[PDB]
């Protein structure tokens, strides 16, 4: 929910975004999306990626949001795809709002952050 | 936290 796609209340184009992705009940504020926001700023699709190939990436971070680690937690079976996104994660290296949380909440959520890289609008 | 679906990356086409 960033850049030009917030929600259904978003007059971007003809986008019937009635059923959006996961919401925040307990926690995971505007933060996961930030992480994600960041990751794509840093991320880079490969010629190998398909319109729904995906990587679970387990990150590790400091109470600053500074990414201390990041690996492929669950591979798409495409190391470029998987890793390009690792290099998406690692390149951000520090996320903003992690310092706005309870250390306990950060530990819960963003201590290790899991980013699922699952494309949109490929060539194929 | 719940793994968030990042579909975006470089501002490619």
């Amino acid at each position: 929910h960033m850049r030009a796609l917030a929600e259904l209340l978003s007059d971007t184009t003809e986008r019937q975004q009635a059923l959006a992705d996961e919401v925040g009940s307990e926690v995971t504020g505007s933060l996961d999306d930030l992480i994600v926001n960041l990751v794509s700023q840093q991320w880079r699709r490969p010629p190998s990626a398909r319109n729904g190939m995906s990587v679970e990436v387990l990150i590790e971070m400091l109470p600053d949001g500074t990414i201390t680690n990041a690996s492929v937690s669950r591979s798409s079976g495409d190391k470029p795809f998987d890793s390009s996104a690792v290099a998406a994660v690692r390149n951000v290296g520090r996320i903003p709002e992690m310092q706005q949380l309870p250390r306990a909440t950060f530990d819960s959520l963003y201590r290790q952050r899991r980013i699922i890289f699952k494309p949109e609008d490929l060539s194929l | 936290a719940d793994p968030l679906v990042i579909s975006s990356g470089n501002d490619r086409a």
